[PDB]
């Protein structure tokens, strides 16, 4: 065997299992990206650097010229994704061990063959060609942005751009200080619904509160044989 | 047996390219370089088949924010395309106009794997032993447009080197209008032709004019392993 | 053989050689990124992409839209992996550059290859199946001055070198053809978290000298049998 | 008389009045600044600036280096100071004349000394200085920030700074479409109160509403008299 | 003893009016490229008039107690005349044909800037005579976001003469000034035939016709 | 006649600076560089009485936004203070101990205008003929930190003329954690002396050290009308 690995995201607090003809390597927690230096660079979802097997609100440290390292000593960011579960009416940061009711948690699994991702641009959950078999459908994630540190995206074709479930708020900002929560600059990013005759009209404007699946892009992972 | 590789390529024009030699076409579209959402760009690399969407859009992403709410053309967010080899026009063509300045592009699946090799000079390299060439062209690295707009393809990818050289081969959409043009802040750097240097000489400051300008660009070749 | 690309960094000036029966490619320097028109475009240290053939302090050629192009024209700048030698106290330039570069070589692989890291002092053990190419330290993200700079894809080999340093990469400004190490360059390493427990508060520490590299997450790139 | 001016917002869709011992030159709408090419450059509200006599979603028009210039071509935004007037329930963009209720008003008064303003870091309204007037009181407002755009602020000494009403969001964003709205990136900042005893104490977490004003510094702006 | 500054738009350095007192002279300086960040000076204020022209006049100093000249890519910029554009960087000394000289003068009264929005030059406030008239010059940017933008009360929001591309871009470690192609102005529109709190009306304007699209503008001082 | 200017100096030390002869004391402080909220930099001119706060804290503003809600402390904001000249220590300050590292201001009234004047060179700059002078120092222009960091003082202000000349002026503070320190990231900017160069002269790479670094700095001076 090749052993090709991916990642799989169970957005909720639960771990994941691997889909049919993969092994599972190990678990951990869904990592999506870290902002340092006001620099936000994102973990592909569908690649195995997408799954901490340790989750910390600040895993990494600053080394600079003078040969010494400062960790959690500045105010520096880091990126993951979340669970369903509601914030507190009182919208404050989460801190201690609430935090494990909000990361998401994530498999690596190793197979024999490559993994791709098709986009349907409907509402149509598309089917994959022959010769590939599907794992798992859901919807199409296409990056998250943050005030003036950039955002973190995902590859189209990757695993990590069809997330299971949709969410408004898929990614949770984490602080040095040992506390994460949702803010209002974060925002999500997704492939719309365009019908062939919608290709070259103007986009109409539509602010949706409910019923978002009419408006998301369906799609699917899959395997080769 | 076939491990599932996947190949793209763009076709810089108006037709639709086809996949070369034996390799099963999986889906044609469109070549879209970056979206810029909430002035944040985040790009598709051309060689990965992200960069190919089937159907067309000025703005075909939609963002979502706190209270679960989502909002479509509601902002003042902008995407940028591979372009043709059409005439630049006046003014920002509109609706059914843009289609003639989109350039098209093709998803394939090989058995083997591909990659592409620069040469840094004005000859074409040679596929390493053992591995046949695809098509070549002229080393496209990264890109710059107006206010955070820009990114970059992979030196390994194929997406890194397009067969055309153009001095404007991407376009600015305007989203919610619907309309598209080309501006002065677009920059396109291409790989430099470093046959008349030595690997630590200092650069030799050069303006390039009509012309002049296809042969100080690196050229590439992109190989499969048979 | 599939056709799989691995790419090793060596740190220092000498080339490194592929391991077992990998046959090389091309060797090069280490690329880390271009800052070209004040946007940063990086490569991925352990995909063939960042290793590149020839050097050159500005190996990019910038084209506008009238169709003229300028070479060294402006400010942009070249950045590339540095070795364990000694960091001057001026800009060095022309053939001194070579003591600041860093090596590299492309190797072709029967199988995938990862890497994996361990979040701790202790070398990650490879999964069941798998056999070690290399260990080494988590390499993150990167800065030069402001923003600008980069991160690394924590499955790709780039993600784990061998030879820990606080400031493991030189910036060369290209129009004048000269490198030289700043103090505003931070790097960003996968910190040990051998005392923590899973969803505690950080325990802030200013770590200095030798013991730095105690603190620091290790790694271990992984290459499967088949 | 030497002739010193100001601005004064209303934060409403009704013209404010001149205080008292000042002469009103104009009277206009609030600009708060303007985000032209991913880059937000505000205008100082104490200043005559902040307040142009005709509104528009698009105030200005972008010009490069081939003699040609582009209006409302693109997407660039415009800043404004913003009315009390509650957002549809739709929560979709404004267009239209329905702009007039969320574009607060302004006037420009002229005087003939000079104008501060001083901010009390406490819920106590400051008083004004030996020879000083008062003019309006109000909370000290620090900027406003965008996404990946940077921000508009104001100088803790101009009476810009000292916003007579509170707003959680008092800045609305439109664009060269012709509608305005609110973002979810939009913040705004203002001095906290701050006891003489918590000098130097570690800040305490706290999210308050909008109507707990006792966490936002009182300011107080003056005239002097003779 | 309230300070006005002016700039030529030209390589003639200016004169100051009437009464006004010279107190000393300079260079037009735009705003400052130092470490990937931009700092602007106030085109209306004595700030922007900087006795000494260099390429690079800044110092560039760290923590460990050692500073560095020239030895990084930063940039400055200037205001520029109405030269013809070159075809490569202007180096040593014909450069100075790319700058433009300023002046500051002492005032009486206070000076401030009024805008139009309109074609027609806007007339002073009661009890204010004009000192000159202009175009409402906004905002600039020379590539990406990196640039800045004129306070509309400061004079420096009115220039007397319009150029699409009115400053220049000079590498200051290789002591070269020189335009580009991503360089940008921003400039008040005119807003006299279009209807109020209406989408605005997109135009792509041509050769002579720009400045009828250009916001008039007037410093004024006040008796 | 008395037109009501004010002035604001910086000690630069732990004791609180004086106002000159015959001006009114007005309020003394702490010396505020900018505010990095939301990762933007908003500074106060130092010659602006708005750089001149009189209650300090690691986070002297809160943060609103979307839903009428409010926060203080509750992210990852940084504030930035003039420093004084106590020793550099080796890890970050708390609490009590940032009392030593911030330097000391005041703001007084003056009859007529204050400007600063420079000479690029190693002497002195004379003030305009009808002005007295009030204290001399060294060219301070702009700074940059980390991330986005950055701002600068305008050349006019007595901002831009600080008494002593620090390679390191600033200090950043930890906002929600209450702690400060300073960092290989900060950058100081300091008008250069140009007496042995023509106004023309490409500029010579120098590295200067130690006690030489003071003979390299413009100086000015802080002038007022009589
Ligand atoms: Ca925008
Ligand atoms: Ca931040
Ligand atoms: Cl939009
Ligand atoms: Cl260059
Ligand atoms: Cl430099
Ligand atoms: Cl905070």
């Amino acid at each position: 065997s090749r052993g090709f690995i991916f990642a799989r995201h169970s957005q909720s607090v639960h771990v994941p299992q691997c889909p049919a003809n993969t092994n599972l390597l190990w678990e951990g927690y869904s990592l999506s990206g870290n902002v340092a230096a006001s620099r936000a660079v994102g973990q592909d979802l569908g690649q195995s650097g997408s799954c901490m097997m340790r989750f910390t609100t600040m895993p990494y440290m600053l080394c600079d010229i003078t040969n010494v390292c400062h960790f959690a000593q500045n105010n520096d960011d880091s990126l993951w994704l979340s669970t369903a579960e509601p914030m507190p009416m009182t919208m404050t940061p989460i801190q201690g061990r609430d935090l494990m009711k909000y990361i998401s948690r994530c498999v690596v699994c190793e197979t024999t063959t490559r993994i791709i991702a098709l986009h349907s641009q409907s509402m149509s959950i598309p089917d994959c060609p022959g010769g590939w078999e599907e794992m798992w459908t859901g919807y199409s994630y296409f990056m998250s942005t943050l005030d003036n540190v950039g955002g973190v995206g995902q590859n189209l074709v990757s695993p990590g751009s069809c997330l299971e479930e949709f969410r408004a708020q898929p990614v949770i900002e984490c602080h040095g200080h040992g506390r994460c929560n949702y803010y209002d600059a974060l925002a999500s990013f997704w492939l719309t619904v365009i019908e062939e005759q919608d290709q070259f009209v103007q986009p109409r404007q539509q602010t949706l509160k409910a019923d978002f699946t009419s408006k998301i892009s369906r799609c699917t992972v899959c395997r080769r044989r | 047996y076939l491990t599932g590789i996947l190949i793209t390529r763009h076709s810089q024009s108006e037709t639709v390219p086809a996949c070369s030699a034996g390799h099963t076409e999986l889906w044609t579209g469109y070549s879209l370089l970056y979206v810029d959402g909430n002035d944040y760009a985040h790009n598709q690399d051309l060689g990965s088949p992200g960069s190919c969407v089937p159907r067309f859009s000025t703005l075909p992403v939609l963002s979502c924010g706190q209270n679960n709410v989502c909002n479509y053309a509601s902002r003042n967010d902008k995407t940028f395309w591979l372009t043709t080899n059409a005439a630049i026009p006046m003014m920002p063509v509109e609706n059914i106009e843009i289609r003639q300045y989109i350039s098209r592009c093709v998803v394939c699946e090989a058995p083997a794997n591909v990659i592409a090799v620069h040469s840094q000079t004005i000859e074409v390299p040679d596929c390493p032993n053992g591995w046949e060439g695809l098509w070549i062209g002229y080393s496209f690295l990264m890109h710059t447009a107006v206010g955070n707009g820009g990114g970059g393809q992979a030196l390994q990818s194929p997406g890194s080197c397009l067969e055309d050289f153009r001095a404007t081969p991407f376009i600015e959409c305007n989203g919610a209008k619907g309309t598209c043009h080309f501006y002065e802040t677009m920059t396109s750097f291409w790989m430099y032709n470093l046959e008349s240097s030595q690997p630590f000489e200092r650069p030799q400051q050069q303006t390039i004019k009509a012309g002049e300008r296809q042969s100080h660009v690196s050229r590439c070749q992109v190989c499969m392993k048979n």
